[PDB]
DNA sequence: GATTCGTATC
DNA sequence: ACGGCGG
């Protein structure tokens, strides 16, 4: 089951307790979760620092058993062109969250590989449906993201 | 309504156009209203807001009710149906047809259809046709959303790229290029507007300080419409709101001249270069610009500068050519060229004239050489069971093989140097 | 799960609550009252109020007809030539507006539109100028074709100063009764770098994390702009200090080498008090390092070599 | 074989597959195998879900010899199945006996077509499983309408022809037998309305509740703002529907129940947009 | 002010086909309004064709009448052809009335559909004889594709009448009222549409009035309560 | 932007 | 059953 997995995947943190090294960002996001308001987050740092683990554990302490109906995770393995942003993300954001755990979450892992047109179109999806959804952006290289996208996202730096 | 719509000219004398250009347009138009007029089309090209269509409207409000309205198009084959019914406007329907509305030319298919339909118009066998006029506004097309097409009409929206050479060269097509409105006309008209609004400008207390802005605007833009819009915005304002007018794009040779000689507006090299990259990165990011720099850096002092400077310039260009298409490469090359030409520049230099690179001619000649070599190869393969690599054709056979195949003929095969002789 | 973020919770609803661009905002209020708003193009940098001012203008102008009067289109919506051929029915619509009022077509992010769409927008702006007006909002005005800029009045929004950022932060703080100190707010403004949205986000994060907005708490969760650390590294006298910055404040902090190289390129472009020959030599060295990084060698030794070459070309 | 089902009425499974096409045409399909019947589940963008069910009574043989687990789940692509059955239906006029089969986890989904002379056998590769959270609360229904299939299909076709970028639904029953049910569309034409009749042959039953499915009140209407992209996904299913049941709760979930004539049962769950309300009320009071 | 209702099958069909032809002539179909008739008509980009269809008050079950231009009062308005051609696309009662047009549809299944298309007030803008049968021209014209053939030649002779869509051609023996008291060339994309309006209200003669090559040609058809008119220009020289 | 020719005007 | 609704 979980005994035939590589140690890099077998020891993936499941709660924010098990994420070590990054203390300030973890404390801040825990307080954000408890206070009930979560801004549009942007996680930046070297590879293998615990960004995906942190956001996934946060979205498991924010939703629970509905972590599969409230979180939409898109990454580089999926097409994220202009049509994808205009249709899939827009329809996920416009729809209602069945009231479950307040706002819905959208995790954009490896956003540095996204085209500039998609990032530019995502600007008016981030700030229009912010009342229903919160976007999280994970990236290793900040130079590939438009400055407008960086403006509307709260930057948390994952140190080595 | 808006000053550029309320103070529109009612006669030609209120039109902001040069006298000579006006004469050329008038004589051409009148000649196009003749039963059998050599010229069938009148392609007016130029920057935006140069009275390209204002003058045409005024002129067709005089010429039309003399040999007989402007019937403007409204932009796949819809333009075909429009032009299929734009030919019946014959005598008693003579109505100068103006095509300021360009059927979408950013789409390959309808661009080709536009070109091939205007060609059919040019080669029409009908004995009587209406005066056809097309207005094209030359405006650099900004950098798209990663568009990898990077085709011709994805850099500049110009007549050359919308039409094909044949169209623009057809004997029956007359082209009259238009120039930005000169500061003389701009001041002359921006003052007429002020003597029509001196009332509000007086109570506003700006009627006194009106010639300052009338001159700054006349020196900042050649666009009459933008000038009037800026004047309206400044006049209706209250405070010291900054006077900002639209921004125009430099030309290819204009950019080359700015890189080589510089600009009088700015004596700062860094600021000028940075602004050129910011506003013009759709040309400074094309290899033809570096080829133009290489071809025209000898037009400084007519080519009477030290050889060390030329060596440094060309060495830097070669070094930046192996930096890939990186942004730093051009910023280094242009900066080095400008530095080199700044240190050597003085007073007393009768600079030369710049020219476009001849690389396209070399590529066409290379294609011709390839076409020549292929025939030789297949002839040999069918007549001598001989396979020869193109490298050996370009280094040995191209010269020896025709000499032998011609001299043996001297006593189907090639008798001339493959691809023409070396000069 | 009921609170909205302070960026959206405190978005201005009236033109009087938009800090900065004093003259431009006053002009906008005058247009709101007088009417007859011209075609406008609003440029500037992120976080200055180019959309919070166009929406406020449309509100205060149309008013009760803000539902049948403001056709908002942005990058998130399809804006091809076909859409521009939604923008024609809206213009042809007749609505009984108060005298001097016109319908507004807010095309947010007009810099991302296709050129065919703009070439058709010219037709719409020419045939229906007497009933509807267009308000383009963009970040770079050159991305709008010159024929469209010809018909519009260009209004350029400058960077927000420290005073207009401090005033809005004080308003938000008094509304949110958070605790602060002068140094903390100064640090928030310093890290904002003329961005109101980033300043609000940083203040919200500092309040949530700790509660007291002082220098230490702000700087332990918000980092000083790295362009400024790149500039400090590139202007060092001797190579010891430059490499020291490169390591401590850029490598051990988690910044990627490619990010450092790109930031160094921009810093060199905008650097002052350096000769043109020195600047172009540094540009060449940075370009070579960028080439090496893109080819796969993303190592700290390459950046150290680049700094060594920069110092070598500085000292001679 | 842990599961085996045989049938000759292949038109039923063909209609099941053509009723699964609207929910995207190249993606993954979930098939749930249980003793009661055979069910296909599809989900799109986490906003809409379809669930067709082929009962045991539709097959002469339905073994389900699996004993370790009560239900079996497998994920297979739909493009493969569509592209196969498309060329298999070339000679559909022959007496074909379809045979479904599944041997458990790690084994392919078999689909044998025997014509008594040729026995075509296809093994569909099964993929890992990424679909119930999108279900309305049964104790919170705000309105329950039973509508005839043909009328709803005609209304959906009309809305398609009008474009219908956005759609609205109304459910008001006034003091008398004033059952009002309408499908308003935000289209190019403007604000278009399709009102279902109050007669009992088209609208058999309309009942509006106060979010508890027990207390019936009159004079209040429940408004549903739905994206017509998702709302058109039920058109292909209503084409073969005898009666259609509409149910929506206060959480903004519309559950379309389609029954065919025994035939096939289709359940579609649709999410409501964030959100014009006063315009809706003023247009229908007019 | 206006309220008109259509409550028959073929009448709805003729209304639909006329509306579609007007929509395919111009994007915005133009309808003027008279106390005794309903006038619908269109225009061309190059001002070449003029198709007008008039519906008398006897064509509607009720024709109550209570922008405005006097000449008798007259309301003229513009509405999108493509939008209103889908509204008129079984129907029991088709009611049209009037700043957005009002049209009511009541299906035989008691389904009532409401539409509110926007309309724009505007101002009204108002030899030899041939009486050939419509169907003989219909079969030939339906066999002509607009893309491949654009012009039609009308050569009228006392012996016979031959029409050539150019060079596919057909001949009709001399016709009922070929009063000469010639050669005419005009378009085709609208002629087929006009000749196919009429044969929609099944319950069929077209009139060609032309004078000179430079003069327009008039087409007229007759219906119990519908009037059909088409004017097209011909090559001058 | 540079050169050369050609005006128009003070 | 036949007409209409790749560059
Ligand atoms: N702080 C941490 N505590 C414990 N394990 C960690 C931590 N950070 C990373 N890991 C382990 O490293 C693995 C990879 O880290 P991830 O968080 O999944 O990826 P990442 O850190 O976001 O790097 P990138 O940018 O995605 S390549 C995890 O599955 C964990 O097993
Ligand atoms: N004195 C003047 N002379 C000429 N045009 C004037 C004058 N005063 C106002 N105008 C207006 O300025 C505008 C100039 O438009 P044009 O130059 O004719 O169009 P254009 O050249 O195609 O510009 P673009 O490229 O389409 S934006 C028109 O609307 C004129 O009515
Ligand atoms: N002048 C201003 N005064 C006060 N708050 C402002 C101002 N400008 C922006 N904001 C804040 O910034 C957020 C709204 O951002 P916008 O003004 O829409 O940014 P923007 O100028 O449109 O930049 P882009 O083009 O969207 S990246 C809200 O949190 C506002 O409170
Ligand atoms: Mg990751
Ligand atoms: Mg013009
Ligand atoms: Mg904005």
């Amino acid at each position: 089951s979980k005994e035939n997995l590589p140690w890099v995947e077998k020891y993936r943190p499941e709660t924010l307790d098990e994420v070590y090294g990054q203390n300030e960002v973890i404390t801040t996001v825990r307080k954000f979760v408890d206070e009930g308001k979560l801004p549009h987050l942007l996680f930046y740092g070297p590879p293998g620092t615990g960004k995906t683990s942190t956001i996934v554990a946060l979205a498991r302490e924010i939703y629970g058993k509905n972590y599969s109906n409230m979180v939409l995770e898109l990454n580089a393995s999926d097409d994220r062109g202009i049509d994808v942003v205009r249709n899939q993300i827009k329809d996920f954001a416009s729809t209602r969250q069945i009231f479950s755990k307040g706002f819905k979450l959208i995790i954009l892992d490896e956003a540095d590989a996204m085209t500039n047109a998609a990032q530019n179109a995502l600007r008016r999806v981030i700030e229009r449906y912010t009342k229903n959804t919160r976007f999280c952006v994970l990236a290793n290289y900040a130079h590939k993201l438009t400055p407008a996208l960086l403006s509307r996202c709260t930057r948390f730096r994952f140190q080595p | 309504e808006q000053w550029y719509e309320k103070f529109k000219p009612n006669c030609l004398e209120q039109v902001a156009i040069h006298k000579r250009k006006l004469k050329d347009v008038q004589e051409a138009l009148d000649a196009m209203f003749l039963p059998n007029a050599k010229h069938r089309i009148l392609l007016l090209s130029g920057p935006s807001g140069c009275s390209k269509s204002t003058v045409i409207k005024e002129l067709s409000k005089i010429l039309v009710p003399k040999y007989r309205k402007v019937t403007e198009f409204r932009g796949m084959e819809s333009f075909s149906e429009f032009l299929k019914g734009a030919r019946y406007l014959v005598m008693s329907n003579l109505s100068l047809i103006l095509i300021e509305d360009l059927p979408n030319v950013f789409h390959i298919d309808t661009r080709r259809r536009f070109q091939q339909l205007i060609l059919q118009w040019l080669y029409s066998s009908e004995p009587l046709l209406p005066p056809l006029v097309i207005c094209i506004t030359e405006c650099e097309i900004p950098e798209n959303d990663n568009n990898y097409r990077k085709f011709g009409i994805d850099y500049t929206f110009s007549a050359e790229t919308i039409m094909n050479k044949e169209i623009l060269m057809h004997p029956r097509l007359k082209r009259i290029k238009f120039n930005p409105i000169n500061s003389t006309l701009l001041k002359k008209h921006l003052k007429f507007i002020c003597v029509q609004n001196m009332k509000m400008l007086k109570e506003k207390n700006k009627w006194n300080k009106r010639q300052e802005v009338i001159d700054y605007i006349a020196q900042e833009t050649g666009d009459i419409r933008s000038a009037i819009t800026t004047l309206q915005f400044w006049a209706t304002s209250s405070g010291s709101l900054p006077i900002s007018t639209r921004e125009s794009t430099i030309s290819y040779f204009h950019a080359i001249g700015k890189v080589i000689h510089g600009s009088h507006s700015t004596n700062n090299d860094n600021e000028m270069i940075n602004n050129l990259f910011e506003n013009s990165n759709n040309l400074l990011s094309k290899e033809d610009f570096k080829l133009g720099i290489l071809e025209n850096y000898n037009t400084f002092n007519k080519g009477e500068f030290s050889i060390s400077d030329a060596s440094s310039i060309v060495d830097c260009l070669s070094e930046c050519d192996n930096m890939n298409g990186l942004p730093e490469s051009n910023e280094y090359g242009l900066r080095e060229v400008r530095k080199t030409f700044r240190n050597i520049s003085k007073q007393g230099h009768n600079h030369g004239t710049v020219y476009f690179p001849r690389e396209w001619k070399v590529r066409k000649l290379q294609n011709s050489f390839k076409v020549q070599a292929e025939d030789w190869l297949n002839v040999s393969l069918y007549k001598y069971n001989a396979v020869h690599s193109f490298r050996n054709i370009t280094l040995e056979f191209g010269y020896y093989a025709p000499l032998i195949r011609k001299c043996q003929s001297y006593k189907i095969d090639v008798v001339d140097r493959i691809g023409g002789p070396i000069e | 799960s009921l609170q909205l973020p302070w960026v959206e919770k405190y978005r201005p609803q009236v033109l009087s609550d938009i800090v900065g661009n004093k003259e431009t905002i006053d002009r906008l209020q005058q247009i709101a009252k007088d009417g007859n708003m011209p075609h406008m193009i609003i440029s500037g940098m992120p976080g200055i109020g180019k959309t919070t001012s166009v929406h406020c203008l449309a509100h205060e102008l149309l008013g009760r007809s803000y539902a049948d009067g403001v056709l908002e289109l942005n990058a998130s919506d399809d804006r091809g030539i076909d859409v521009v051929r939604q923008i024609k029915h809206f213009a042809q619509k007749k609505l009984h507006l108060p005298p001097g009022k016109h319908k507004i077509v807010i095309l947010d992010e007009a810099d991302s539109m296709t050129a065919g769409a703009q070439q058709a927008l010219r037709r719409t702006m020419e045939l229906y100028s007497n009933s509807t007006r267009f308000a383009f909002a963009c970040n770079q005005s050159n991305k709008i074709i010159e024929p469209l800029q010809s018909r519009c009045a260009i209004l350029r929004y400058s960077k927000l100063s420290d005073e207009d950022v401090l005033k809005r932060l004080l308003q938000i703080i008094k509304l949110e009764d958070v605790k602060y100190t002068n140094d903390g707010l100064e640090a928030i403004i310093f890290t904002a770098e003329g961005d109101m949205r980033q300043a609000i986000n940083n203040l919200q994060s500092t309040v949530a994390g700790h509660g007291l907005v002082n220098a230490d708490n702000v700087f332990k969760i918000v980092d000083s702009p790295h362009p400024l650390i790149v500039k400090k590294m590139l202007l060092a006298s001797n190579l010891e200090d430059s490499i020291q910055i490169l390591r401590t404040d850029l490598w051990k902090k988690g910044y990627s080498s490619i990010d450092i190289v790109t930031t160094s390129f921009r810093v060199t472009k905008n650097l002052a008090q350096v000769k043109e020959s020195v600047r172009l030599e540094m540009i060449k060295e940075i370009g070579l390092t960028h080439m090496r990084i893109l080819e796969g060698v993303g190592t700290y030794l390459q950046l150290a070599s680049m700094l060594a070459k920069i110092h070598k070309l500085n000292n001679k | 074989n842990k599961f085996s089902a045989s049938t000759v009425h292949l038109e039923h499974i063909t209609t099941a597959l053509s009723c699964l096409t609207p929910f995207g045409s190249k993606d993954d399909v979930l098939i749930f195998i249980d003793a009661d019947g055979l069910s296909f589940v599809r989900e799109n963008n986490h906003v809409i879900k379809i669930q067709l069910l082929l009962s045991r009574e539709l097959f002469m043989s339905y073994s389900y010899r699996n004993e370790t687990e009560d239900h079996m789940k497998l994920c297979v692509k739909i493009n493969h199945i569509l592209d196969s059955v498309s060329v298999m239906n070339r000679n559909s006029d022959d007496i074909v006996e379809c045979t479904l089969s599944y041997d458990g986890h790690g084994s392919p989904f078999v689909l044998i077509f025997e014509d008594s002379f040729i026995s075509e056998r296809v093994e569909y590769s099964t993929y890992l499983i990424k679909t119930n959270g999108l279900e309305l609360d049964r104790e919170r229904i705000s309105f329950e309408a039973i509508i005839k299939g043909e009328a709803l299909h005609s209304a959906l076709k009309d809305l398609k022809e009008i474009g219908c970028k956005e759609c609205y639904v109304y459910a008001k029953t006034e003091a008398n037998d004033e059952n009002v049910f309408a499908l308003i569309s935000k289209s190019q034409l403007g604000f278009s309305k399709i009102k279902l009749p109050s007669n009992r042959s088209i609208l058999e039953k309309l009942q509006v509740f106060d979010g508890d499915s027990t207390t019936v009140i009159d004079g209040f209407a429940v408004i549903g703002f739905f994206d017509f992209t998702s709302f058109d996904k039920i058109r292909k299913s209503t084409k073969i529907a005898s009666k259609v049941l509409f149910r929506m709760d206060v959480h903004g979930v519309l559950s379309v129940n389609i029954l065919s004539q025994p035939g096939i049962v289709i359940e579609v769950c649709m999410l409501e947009k964030e959100s014009a309300q006063t315009e809706i009320e003023l247009l229908m009071e007019t | 002010s206006f309220k008109a209702t259509i409550t028959e099958s073929g009448k709805q069909n003729i209304w639909f086909r006329a509306i579609y032809v007007l929509s395919t002539i111009q994007d915005d179909i133009k309808i003027t309004v008279t106390t005794n008739e309903l006038i619908a008509w269109s225009m061309n980009e190059t001002d070449t064709t003029l198709c007008q269809v008039r519906f008398q008050k006897s064509f509607f079950e009720e024709y109550e009448f209570k922008g405005v231009q006097v000449i008798h009062k007259l309301y003229s308005f513009r509405v999108n052809g493509r939008h209103l051609t889908t509204i008129s696309r079984g129907i029991k009662s088709f009611t049209i009335a009037v700043n957005r047009l009002i049209v009511v549809i009541e299906m035989d299944s008691l389904i009532v559909k409401e539409y509110c298309p926007q309309f724009q007030p505007i101002k009204y803008d108002p030899i030899n004889y041939i009486c050939c049968n419509s169907t003989l021209l219909k079969n030939f014209l339906d066999n002509c594709n607009v893309n491949v053939t654009d012009e039609v030649k009308l050569e009228i002779n006392v012996h016979r009448l031959s029409i050539t869509a150019f060079s596919m051609s057909n001949t009709i023996s001399t016709l009922e009222h070929y009063c000469l008291f010639k050669s005419i060339i005009f378009k085709l994309k609208d002629f087929k549409n006009f000749i196919t309006i009429g044969p929609s209200w099944k319950t069929d003669n077209i009139s060609l009035w032309f004078c000179h090559p430079g003069d327009p040609i008039l087409m007229q058809m007759q219906k119990p309560g519908v009037k059909l008119e088409l004017v097209e220009v011909t090559d001058s020289n």
